[PDB]
């Protein structure tokens, strides 16, 4: 449960990323896929190579997507819905893969921007990549 | 953790660099901050209530300094993890009742400060290798447990 | 995140449960303390012998506190403030300590309403206490 | 796991009384309920997308009886998990990607199956020694990878 604090804190940390949102999001894929191999299996269709313009993409999407999160903190079921809908319903996505992930965003995050990485904004995004990833991985239609 | 040679020197070269006297009280920090119910443990380490407060309390660095030279032990008797681990292990799971869920939190914790401290030289490949070592600290700690 | 199915089906399966509120949740403790006894230092004041009429009058606070979180399914943070306000800033209790109890509060249940306990009223009552269990350890005051 | 005689004896009076034709497709088929991404592992099954489906599937019941003598071999060998379970747990963790998390939430199922089934016959005290098992089976089954 976000407090006002966490609120202010990620709304605060996420514009502060902006542009480099697509940029981060691909590296946080590549890191996972990297660090933990398993999650590689999601993506069989995926060139999942070291340049691919698809990761970059689908990097792209994945920020996109958190940012329409930040957006609606005070309602992620209902802007949710849809991408529930498939990672829940259609991908059976096993939540161990929302963590790695989320913890491989958090590596990144800290790795570009360490002056707002501070612990309270770590706390605060965790929290939030713990929200956005039980939605995903609820069933609620 | 058994990584490669490879994995081995990832690990090493940039270990070389760390900071050992800011570096584990500030995972152990993080770890206060992030995850606030390991507070409990650490009743008597003075107040834990705000942010700044852990960040900066004493103790917290004094104790993430034998934290972190605990993983310096660790790196150096890297293929007797359980061995090096068993008085950790008996300590932590038995004396102090820790959750050993507790022990992959702490090595994720350094990772990202790992990540902060160095930046684009945390590489994702130099990541997943000290992902094994912080998985294999995590196990190891949890030997006589598990 | 609850859907509507799961309110239903929490709300059928909870005046089921009914009076015998106060004597589930006791079992459901005696249960914890029984399969997982570093849950008991949590409880050092308490007599935590087998009889316990303490045991027995916290096992009616529990049962109480989660009819207080069926009435409020829409709600859940603002109506376990309180209680939040103790688990999470107060008592530090680890979440994998909501795990053991919830699971044991399940196996309570199942052994005493086998006919309500459907593959489906069990899905919906883990995701529940799993949400009651997220707020009690979030702190957001 | 060693559990002591007297916790061999509470778990083996009730597990003589158990219907291996129902428990396991039951305990499978409320896992597969409960927790929904474990039927990304089972596509071949047929069709799980409803309560019932799953439920009344002839596959999940089949397979779900395999998991439980399974889990009778465990139950004849229960002082070395590790190696009855060397083949399962390449098996599981290898050739089909199942993440050991899963291991701990099967054997909670079935738990609450046995509850289920026996009622106030599973008293706490059964509870307890049927966790050392499910703990066992469970970390045993996940020992070449850990
Ligand atoms: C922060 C959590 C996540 C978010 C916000 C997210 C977001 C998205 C988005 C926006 C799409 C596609 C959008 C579209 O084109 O309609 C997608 C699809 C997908 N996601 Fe995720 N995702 C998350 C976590 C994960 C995890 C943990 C996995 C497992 C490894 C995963 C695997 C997939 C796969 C396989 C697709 C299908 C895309 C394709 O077939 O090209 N995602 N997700
Ligand atoms: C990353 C894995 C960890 C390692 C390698 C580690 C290492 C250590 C070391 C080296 C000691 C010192 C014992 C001595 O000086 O004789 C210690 C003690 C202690 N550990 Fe850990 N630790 C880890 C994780 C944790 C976690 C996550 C917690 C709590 C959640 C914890 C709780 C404690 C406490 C409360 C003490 C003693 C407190 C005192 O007397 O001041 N440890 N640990
Ligand atoms: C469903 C989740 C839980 C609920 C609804 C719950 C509910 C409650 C309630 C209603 C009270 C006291 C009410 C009052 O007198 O103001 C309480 C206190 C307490 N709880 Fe929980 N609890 C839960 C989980 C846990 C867990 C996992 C633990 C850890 C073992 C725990 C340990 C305690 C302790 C030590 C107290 C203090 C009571 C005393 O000092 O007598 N609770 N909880
Ligand atoms: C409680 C621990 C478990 C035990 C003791 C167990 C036991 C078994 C056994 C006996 C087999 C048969 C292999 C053969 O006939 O050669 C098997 C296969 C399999 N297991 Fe498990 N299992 C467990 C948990 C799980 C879980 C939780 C999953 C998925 C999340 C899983 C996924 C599978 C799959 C997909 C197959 C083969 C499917 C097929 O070809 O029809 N197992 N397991």
């Amino acid at each position: 449960v976000l407090s006002p604090a966490d609120k202010t804190n990620i709304k605060a940390s996420w514009e502060k990323i902006g542009s480099h949102g697509g940029e981060y999001g691909a590296e946080a894929l590549e890191r996972t896929f990297l660090c933990f191999p398993t999650t590689k299996t999601y993506f069989p269709h995926f060139d999942l190579s070291h340049g691919s313009a698809q990761v970059k993409a689908h990097g792209k999407k994945v920020a996109d997507a958190l940012t329409n999160a930040v957006g609606h903190l005070d309602d992620l079921p209902g802007a949710l819905s849809a991408l529930s809908d498939l990672h829940a319903y259609k991908l059976r996505v096993d939540p161990v893969n929302f963590k790695l992930l989320s913890h491989c965003l958090l590596v990144t995050l800290a790795s570009h921007h360490p002056a707002e990485f501070t612990p309270a904004v770590h706390a605060s995004l965790d929290k939030f990549l713990s929200s956005v990833s039980t939605v995903l991985t609820s069933k609620y239609r | 953790v058994h990584l490669t040679a490879e994995e081995k020197a990832h690990v090493s070269g940039l270990w070389g660099k760390v900071n050992t006297e800011e570096v584990g009280g500030e995972a152990l920090g993080r770890l206060l901050v992030v995850y606030p119910w390991t507070q409990r443990f650490f009743e008597t380490f003075g107040d834990l209530s705000s942010a700044n407060a852990i960040m900066n309390n004493p103790k917290v660095k004094a104790h993430g300094k034998k934290v972190l030279s605990s993983f310096s032990d660790g790196l150096k008797n890297l293929d007797n993890l359980k061995g090096t681990f068993a008085a950790l292990s008996e300590l932590h799971c038995d004396k102090l009742h820790v959750d050993p869920e507790n022990f992959k939190l702490l090595g994720n914790v350094l990772v990202c400060v790992l990540a902060h401290h160095f930046g684009k030289e945390f590489t994702p490949q130099v990541q997943a290798a000290y992902q094994k070592i912080v998985a294999g600290v995590a196990n190891a700690l949890a030997h006589k447990y598990h």
